[PDB]
């Protein structure tokens, strides 16, 4: 059933699951028109579907040309996501395919179920944690890819760099999930934390910079205050 | 005018014909029920005073044989019976009629009711829900479950309903996931009507029949198919103009029967808010939508 803090190992046993997040599939800019009424401009956006255990990242981008000429575009944005990750499940070969999907939004649990129908035991769940991917579009090597593209296009990277040569993917989410909160809160902030130091550098195979083990250390102490103090800022405590 | 005669009333019971309801005492002298119209299927039902527990009964057609009824002592119950010797049976249906042992069916001229709620309903239909081929007459009860609810134990004891199922391969084109799930009218005229059931007749046929066993026997399966069928037309955006006009006029009819008192259990207040205000036929149930709003606004 519900995803949520009781079940929350089940994440990273050996049963292969994927979270799909479609906060960043639709997305507008609002605006003025010349006779002052206002109206919306699509730019790129992006299907998150992501393996928690290995950290895969297979980022489809949603380019703006999708949208031409259709009407009632958030329900068809839920429509398009569930296309694409049956279209993702179909193109895997059978012992890669998933047999849990995560939904972030209940709202894609209908539409993907429908587009699953095909494959009756992978598993359509949703989830009680609020995680925190919409941020993806903070991390600028995904933002630029995405606001790049010119054609629908699927672009694939781990998310956890490579932190699982030291680390467990329990750790290693715990950690994105952390990140990703802080950019959400405060990203100004948060990407002054992560970049503020110019001897620690990102590679160019990787999203985030290569911290040492005692960095990291440092770092998520740092996200944890930040978000600990919007949360003061916020509610003023 | 057909008679249903009873060998005897050895256990209180309260007797239902059609829409029409009385008490039978123990071993009170009652024989049958005489003057039954003709031209319609019927429905003799039964709920024990001892065992509310299991409402049962028979659905008929006079026109197809002569039927009795008589208590088996062993199961438990009334059974419907046909009898073949019409001789014997002309003889002794009309020795009780002289002795006024009969209760009438109790019909008022000006009363369509019946008419309406099983204009579709034809006996060959409802045999092949029930299936028990050497009778011509069918038993429903309480707890009778439908295929589709065994499939989510016993197949011959079953009602073989159409099976609906909204996000199922038969009602979902590959390649037309969102048009097909948002607007079902392919699954309704070409899966449903065309495929399946032929004409709307036999549709409106099963949709009345799963009512009348929800609304006469507390059947929940039934209950399930009923509306099932309604959201199913109300979720479609292309239904033939005949097809809405007929299911305003069908529902109107069986909301108007309905026991005030059961509107809490036998109305599903997702379906019909749906089918009302949210649906594509949201404004093609004139009828319906005003009974149900002066008889049920707490549903909605
Ligand atoms: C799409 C098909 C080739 C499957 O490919 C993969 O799964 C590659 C992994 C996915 C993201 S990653 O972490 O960059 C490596
Ligand atoms: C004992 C007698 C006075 C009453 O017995 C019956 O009425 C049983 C008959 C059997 C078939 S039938 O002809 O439909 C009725």
């Amino acid at each position: 059933g519900a995803m949520n803090s009781s079940n929350y190992a089940e994440l990273f046993n050996n049963d292969i699951k994927l979270f799909v997040d479609d906060t960043n599939v639709y997305r507008v800019t609002v605006h003025k028109t010349f006779e002052g009424n206002v109206a919306t401009k699509a730019i790129n956006g992006c299907i998150f579907t992501l393996n928690p255990k290995t950290g895969h990242l297979f980022l489809k981008i949603i380019h703006t040309s999708v949208w031409a000429g259709q009407k009632r575009l958030s329900q068809l944005a839920k429509w398009k996501t569930a296309e694409e990750v049956s279209a993702l499940v179909r193109s895997l070969p059978k012992e890669e395919q998933p047999k849990q999907i995560i939904v972030t939004r209940k709202a894609m649990l209908d539409p993907l179920e429908v587009h699953m129908l095909d494959f009756p035991n992978i598993a359509i769940r949703p989830t009680e944690l609020r995680l925190p991917f919409s941020a993806a579009m903070s991390i600028d090597k995904l933002s630029d890819v995405v606001m790049k593209a010119t054609e629908p296009q699927m672009v694939l990277f781990n998310i956890y760099d490579d932190w699982l040569d030291r680390i467990s993917s329990y750790t290693a989410f715990s950690r994105l999930t952390l990140l990703l909160r802080a950019l959400k809160t405060n990203e100004e902030s948060a990407k002054m934390i992560l970049l503020s130091d110019p001897t620690i550098t990102i590679k160019s195979y990787h999203l985030w910079p290569s911290f040492t083990d005692e960095q990291w250390i440092t770092i998520e102490s740092q996200m944890r205050d930040l978000i600990l103090t919007e949360y003061g800022r916020k509610y003023n405590v | 005018m057909n008679t249903v005669p009873f060998t005897s009333a050895p256990i209180e019971v309260t007797i239902g014909i059609d829409q029409y309801s009385f008490n039978v005492k123990e071993n009170q002298p009652f024989h049958g029920i005489k003057d039954i119209p003709i031209g319609h299927v019927h429905v003799i039902h039964f709920q024990h005073a001892d065992n509310s527990s299991m409402r049962y009964g028979y659905w008929f057609d006079c026109r197809m044989g002569n039927f009795y009824i008589q208590y088996d002592p062993k199961d438990g119950l009334y059974k419907m019976m046909e009898e073949r010797d019409g001789a014997k049976f002309e003889n002794i249906v009309h020795n009780f009629k002289e002795r006024q042992m009969m209760v009438s069916y109790p019909k008022i001229d000006e009363d369509d009711t019946w008419y309406n709620l099983t204009e579709f309903v034809q006996m060959d239909k409802i045999r092949k829900i029930v299936r028990k081929d050497e009778n011509q007459f069918s038993y429903v009860d309480s707890s009778m479950t439908t295929v589709q609810e065994n499939e989510l134990s016993d197949p011959a004891h079953s009602l073989n309903y159409t099976v609906i199922n909204f996000k199922s391969r038969e009602a979902i084109r590959p390649g037309h996931e969102m048009e097909d799930f948002l607007d079902k009218s392919y699954y309704l005229n070409t899966v449903m009507l065309q495929g399946i059931f032929k004409n709307s007749s036999n549709y409106f046929g099963e949709l009345q029949f799963a009512f009348l066993n929800a609304m006469f026997f507390g059947n929940y399966g039934s209950s399930l198919q009923w509306h099932a069928m309604i959201e199913l037309i109300c979720s479609s955006a292309t239904v033939p103009k005949h097809m809405l006009d007929k299911l305003d006029e069908i529902l109107y009819y069986q909301i108007k029967t309905l026991p005030e008192q059961y509107s809490d259990i036998l109305l599903n207040e997702r379906v019909w808010n749906i089918c009302l205000y949210s649906s594509f036929q949201k404004n093609s149930l004139h009828n319906t939508e005003k009974i149900m709003e002066n008889k049920y606004p707490e549903l909605l």
